[PDB]
């Protein structure tokens, strides 16, 4: 009965509507097609020669999860919650934990990758694939610790007043922490895209032509599209965190509608495969053609 | 003054190619035909062989 | 002049006598004689082994007289010795020159040669005392790029070049002893007779020409064409050879009687044809169009049995064992692959 | 290993070896620009080798921690079509005028001029179909002897259909629009136009700053950024 | 090309020593290089042998654990290091070059030889005839014989005859069993299968007299055969 009590001093159990669940439900199951269809778009064309595909496919995968890890843990949280043990539960958060992890590396990621690539001044490629791997490897080995470390350990079981509202059996340190670790990355991301258009405008200045300021147009414009809808989505829901952190027990009505601010991070989750594939003409030809 | 020169020089060589002896086209149709014939036998290419004595067959790795 | 034009139509009614000549023994048609042969089924290959290495567009390659052994040549500027049966390298030559569109190996398998675009053939010494490789010598005197080269003996080569002439060189002493012109537009291509005695070489104004290489002087002409002539190989018998163009085809002629054959085109092919070579009995024919893969002819009723398409580029260099065991074919994409 | 001998394992690690010899040269080959040097014929194509100085031709120098290597092919005389594809996978393309050619009649043709002859050669070069992507540089050489020629003689021989105030400022204009013009693309092949200078310091800074400008849109498209 | 070795002499029971030569005419940076060590008065035997650029280094089972070998490119220099010497451990000490390719000899160039003093399964190779009086002019005939198959699976045959002239460092005649060296006169042939091998003379001379060796490369260790002489 450790799930009744720390409902009950949460005020989750206190005073414990289906086309929610259905629009939830459509919702997910368009994010996994459009998910799929985004891999195997990429994997029709036999043409590796580009590191983006790596990167793309590994993005779709991950979106791909989290898609699923929603859906099952939708399904797994209408009401059967008090019969589930804590270790069930343990492992329903940590799945969407390391999927969201999982999402949400794979864009830092694609920023290391395009910032190293712009950096150097390279007529022609190299032909090397260090990089990839390991950036792959270690963005899952972050994701998949990040999401494996609150089971082993880091709970409020035995320590009633020390865990958040949101989640009644997770302590407000770990929050604490995935929010400083989050505004990394997002200030990391934030400062690559904005130190490449500053250089290709320098450089496009000396010899200017029409093409060169349409080109300059055009990649401010999709970086400060990608940026915007990359900080619109994912700030409600680190915003709301911070508020349970600085909040109180019975304090924040508010806070008990955490589900709208979720399903902004899944409709990020939704439209990350949109800018990132047609966005370049070789992308979009290649969609079309398969 | 030096064009009667190539003149003279490609009408010499007119004189040889047309010079030369000529055989049917059948004649030389059957000798083509009968060549292939008689060598069919050992054109790996066209008759598949056993993988038992092929060099170039792959294994499992 | 006077003297010009009495010239010149002396010249014209010697071709209207050689048409007529060459006309009245066309009593009949290869086509006819080889109507009641049987047609050879579907051919299949598949690539056994991949031979990859090259960083650039392959021009070149050229089977070694064992059937085992194969040097190729990119833009990349090296030289590449194949082992065939264990994908494994022998050898590893650097070239003085990126720019390179031809490479022959020797018949002894003691030395490889190597030009073009560069106005010198290069010889290279395979079996050193030292344990490497160096180049043995270098052949001046052309005022074009080389489109071909092969190795008469272990002492002769010949060569064509861009400036409508051929020579045969002499490696000893290093000078030309033979130069054979009559050519109008740039040679592209040469082959050798089994016997080494006589050679034909194509050239950019469509027409053959047949060379002695003994007595220096041409033979014969075979025209037919509309276009650049791209390669030529001799039949295995000797008496006969096919020409592949850029018009989108193919034709076999014939030496004893000065006519056409066979013509190989289809009405789905507007590409040009950029390697020729036949089976070890003459029955198959292997053209490798420039349209991304290969293909496959019958030498005696002309109709395609087979496709090869293996390669993303363009096919520029095919070649088929003394044994005739297996087929390797190059690509602009830098792969070699092996087919059997 | 379980079935190759003692002298097969020896053989296998001598390819490896040679794997890696070629992988370590053939990276060291991708940090350098190829540019091909074209030309009409007298049009300073050989002053503008000695100004960068340090069958075919090749050059090869160094500038800001950048290798150009410039090839000269003008003096194969052969057919241009057989071997042009060779040139493919190059940088960028430098090409000579002399805008001081418009009076000068041509050896082989007293009606034809030189001038004409460069403007047909920059329409084949421009509009090939093995350079659709790959961007000019224009050079105007023997601008100086252009002011002198403009006043004793009227630039209205080589173009009947002009009417300009025959300056020098209005009539380099005018030159340099026409040669423009030949561009057919407009979308994916950019023209760079520069008047060669006494200082030969202008002349490779104007080159390094267009191919750095052509490395960037090359590196743009690469990564799917634009 | 040649080897010049260097570095022997007499030395106590309790010490240690190193071997050095020194390879020029030839690229020592693509060569694969071996120790051969031979008794006084008897057979010779393999020791050690070191890769192309220090890939794969093997020791002899007799001495595993007490020698080291070092391959110096830059300088082409090859050494060897030998740290406890025992009473067994005098005899001359030899370096060979070989090169591993389709269709290379390996075993070409014996050098010339050092000695050194010290104060007081596996397939083997045999041979019966030991010493057979001959008169020039006439065929001769040396047989050898192993324990086990040398017919490998691709076809090869891995064994090697070589030829001692007297106060002379060993120079290689037949390699694979098949194939004649380079500089040596068509007299010499060889012929054998299965275990049986044979090495025969047409015409003999002056010049032939010597002691012949039988060598295995199937698999490492590398065992030599006993010492046959012929006599004059
Ligand atoms: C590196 C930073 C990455 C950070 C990723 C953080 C991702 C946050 C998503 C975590 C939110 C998952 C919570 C999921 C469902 C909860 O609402 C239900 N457990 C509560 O329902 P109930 O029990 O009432 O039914
Ligand atoms: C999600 C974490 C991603 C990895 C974070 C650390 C960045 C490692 C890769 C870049 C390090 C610097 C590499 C410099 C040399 C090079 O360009 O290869
Ligand atoms: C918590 C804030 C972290 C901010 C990290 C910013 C990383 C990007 C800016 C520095 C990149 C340096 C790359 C090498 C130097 C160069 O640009 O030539
Ligand atoms: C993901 C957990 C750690 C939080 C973010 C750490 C800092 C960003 C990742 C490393 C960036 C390295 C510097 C910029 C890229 C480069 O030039 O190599
Ligand atoms: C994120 C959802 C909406 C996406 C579209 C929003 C409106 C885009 C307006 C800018 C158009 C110019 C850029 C087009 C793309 C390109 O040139 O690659």
């Amino acid at each position: 009965e450790t799930l009744r009590e720390h409902y009950q001093y949460v005020g989750k159990l206190a005073g414990r509507s289906t086309l929610t669940t259905v629009l939830f439900l459509v919702i997910c199951s368009f994010i996994v097609l459009e998910n799929l269809m985004v891999l195997i778009a990429i994997w029709k064309n036999n043409k590796f020669h580009n590191r983006m595909y790596f990167f793309i496919g590994n993005l779709a995968l991950c979106d791909l999860l989290a898609g699923i890890a929603y859906k099952v843990n939708i399904l797994m949280s209408g009401k059967k919650t008090f019969s589930l043990s804590p270790t069930v539960w343990f492992l329903r958060e940590g799945s969407m934990f390391v999927a969201l992890g999982a999402s949400t590396c794979s864009l830092l990621a694609i920023a290391i990758e395009r910032h190293l690539t712009m950096i150097k001044m390279r007529p022609y490629d190299a032909n090397k694939r260090h990089r990839v791997f390991l950036l792959i490897g270690m963005c899952w080995l972050i994701a998949f610790t990040l999401g494996a470390l609150p089971i082993l350990g880091w709970n409020c079981l035995h320590n009633l007043p020390d865990c958040s509202t949101i989640l009644p059996l997770y302590s407000k340190k770990y929050i604490a922490f995935c929010i400083s670790i989050f505004t990394a990355i997002l200030v990391t991301i934030v400062i690559l895209y904005a130190r490449i258009y500053f250089l290709v405008k320098s450089s496009s200045r000396k010899v200017a032509n029409h093409n060169n300021s349409e080109r300059s147009m055009a990649l401010l414009r999709t970086v400060v599209i990608v940026v915007s809808v990359f900080i619109a989505c994912w700030s409600p829901l680190f915003i709301l965190f911070l508020i349970d952190v600085a909040c109180r027990v019975q304090a924040c009505p508010i806070l008990f509608k955490a589900q709208w601010f979720i399903v902004l991070a899944v409709l990020n989750s939704a439209m990350n495969p949109v800018i990132y594939t047609l966005a370049s003409k070789e992308m979009r030809r290649a969609f079309f053609r398969l | 003054t030096a064009s009667i020169a190539q003149a003279r020089k490609l009408v010499e060589q007119l004189k040889m190619e047309a010079n030369i002896d000529r055989i049917k086209v059948s004649k030389a149709a059957a000798d083509l035909m009968a060549y292939c014939e008689a060598h069919a036998k050992e054109d790996p290419l066209l008759t598949p062989v056993p993988a038992s004595e092929n060099p170039f067959r792959e294994k499992k790795f | 002049g006077s003297e010009l034009d009495q010239l010149r139509q002396e010249a014209e009614q010697l071709k209207n006598q050689i048409r007529d000549a060459r006309k009245a023994c066309a009593d009949a048609t290869l086509s006819q004689i080889t109507n009641n042969i049987d047609p050879v089924g579907r051919i299949q290959m598949r690539t056994r082994r991949t031979l990859r290495g090259h960083l650039a567009k392959i021009y070149a390659m050229h089977w070694g007289t064992d059937s085992r052994l194969l040097v190729s040549a990119s833009q990349d500027g090296k030289l590449i010795i194949w082992d065939s049966y264990t994908t494994n390298k022998v050898h590893a030559i650097p070239l003085r020159s990126s720019w390179v569109m031809t490479c022959a190996y020797a018949p002894s398998g003691n030395y490889v040669a190597c030009g073009g675009l560069d106005n010198i053939c290069s010889i290279y010494n395979l079996k050193t005392r030292e344990g490497n490789v160096r180049v043995s010598r270098e052949l001046a005197g052309h005022t074009g790029y080389l489109s071909c080269c092969r190795f008469l003996d272990d002492n002769q080569i010949v060569t064509s070049s861009g400036d409508t002439t051929c020579a045969l060189w002499d490696i000893e002493t290093g000078q030309q002893t033979t130069t054979f012109t009559g050519h109008t537009g740039d040679v592209m291509s040469l082959s050798l007779a089994p016997d080494t005695r006589l050679f034909v070489s194509g050239a950019c104004d469509a027409s053959a020409k047949l060379w002695d290489v003994r007595e220096g002087m041409c033979r014969q002409t075979f025209t037919g064409h509309e276009s650049d002539i791209n390669a030529i190989c001799f039949f295995p018998n000797g008496n006969a050879f096919a020409t592949g163009s850029d018009d989108a085809t193919c034709r076999l002629f014939d030496l004893r009687a000065d006519q056409e054959l066979m013509t190989y085109s289809h009405d789905n092919i507007i590409c040009g044809i950029t390697s020729v070579s036949f089976s070890k009995s003459g029955r198959l024919l292997l053209a490798g169009y420039d349209d991304f893969n290969c293909n496959v002819w019958d030498a005696l009723k002309a109709d395609r049995a087979g496709v090869l398409a293996g390669h993303d580029n363009r096919v520029s260099c095919l070649g088929v064992t003394d044994d005739g065991m297996a087929v390797a074919t190059g690509s602009w994409d830098s792969f070699l692959k092996i087919w059997n | 290993g379980c079935t190759l001998s003692a002298e097969d394992k020896a053989a296998v690690e001598r390819s490896k070896m040679i794997d890696r010899n070629l992988r370590e040269d053939g990276e060291k080959a991708a940090r350098e620009v190829k540019l091909l040097l074209l030309g009409a014929g007298e049009s300073g194509k050989s002053t503008i080798v000695k100004q960068m100085k340090i069958g075919i031709v090749e050059t090869h120098f160094t500038f800001k921690d950048l290798h150009f290597k410039m090839f000269d092919v003008g003096g194969q005389r052969s057919e241009r079509k057989k071997w042009i594809h060779c040139f493919e996978g190059v940088t960028a393309i430098i090409f000579c005028v002399a805008l001081s050619d418009y009076d000068l009649v041509l050896a082989e043709d007293e009606e034809m001029n030189r001038m004409h002859e460069s403007m047909k050669l920059f329409d084949s070069i421009c509009n090939n179909k093995w350079f659709t992507d790959t961007s000019i540089i224009l050079f105007l050489n023997k601008k100086d002897l252009f002011e002198e020629k403009i006043k004793k003689s009227p630039l209205t021989i080589c173009y009947p259909e002009y009417a300009g105030s025959n300056t020098y400022e209005e009539a380099a204009a005018y030159i340099q629009c026409q040669f423009e013009d030949l561009n057919k693309r407009k979308d994916t092949k950019e023209i760079y136009t520069h008047f060669t200078c006494a200082t030969d310091t202008k002349n490779v800074q104007f080159v390094f700053d267009a191919v750095t400008d052509v490395i960037i849109k090359n590196n743009l498209k690469d990564c799917g950024l634009f | 090309v040649q080897l010049v070795e260097s570095g022997g002499g007499l030395v106590q029971p309790g010490g240690s020593r190193k071997l050095s030569c020194s390879a020029s005419g030839f690229a020592f940076s693509s060569f694969g290089m071996h120790w051969v060590r031979q008794a006084p008065e008897k057979g010779l035997e393999w020791v050690a042998y070191i890769s192309s650029g220090s890939g794969t280094i093997y020791y002899a089972d007799t001495v595993k654990g007490r020698f080291t070998i070092s391959r110096d490119d830059p300088k082409n220099t090859l050494f060897l290091q030998m740290t406890s010497l025992r009473s067994e451990d005098t005899a001359m000490y030899y370096c060979v070059r070989s090169i591993y390719y389709y269709g290379s000899s390996p075993f070409d160039f014996w050098g010339q030889g050092t000695t050194l003093t010290v104060s007081s399964s596996d397939i083997v190779m045999t041979q019966a005839t030991s010493s057979v009086p001959v008169t020039p002019g006439e065929s001769v005939s040396i047989s050898c014989r192993s324990s086990k198959s040398l017919l490998h699976s691709n076809g090869n045959t891995y064994l090697y005859w070589f030829l001692q002239r007297p106060g002379q460092s060993p120079q290689l005649l037949i390699y694979r069993m098949s194939n004649l060296a380079s500089g040596v006169p068509d007299r010499f042939s060889g012929s054998g299968s299965g275990t049986a091998f044979t090495l025969t003379i047409s015409r003999l001379e002056a010049e032939d007299v010597g002691v012949y060796y039988c060598m295995q490369h199937l698999e490492y260790p590398l065992t030599f055969g006993a010492g046959t002489k012929l006599e004059l």
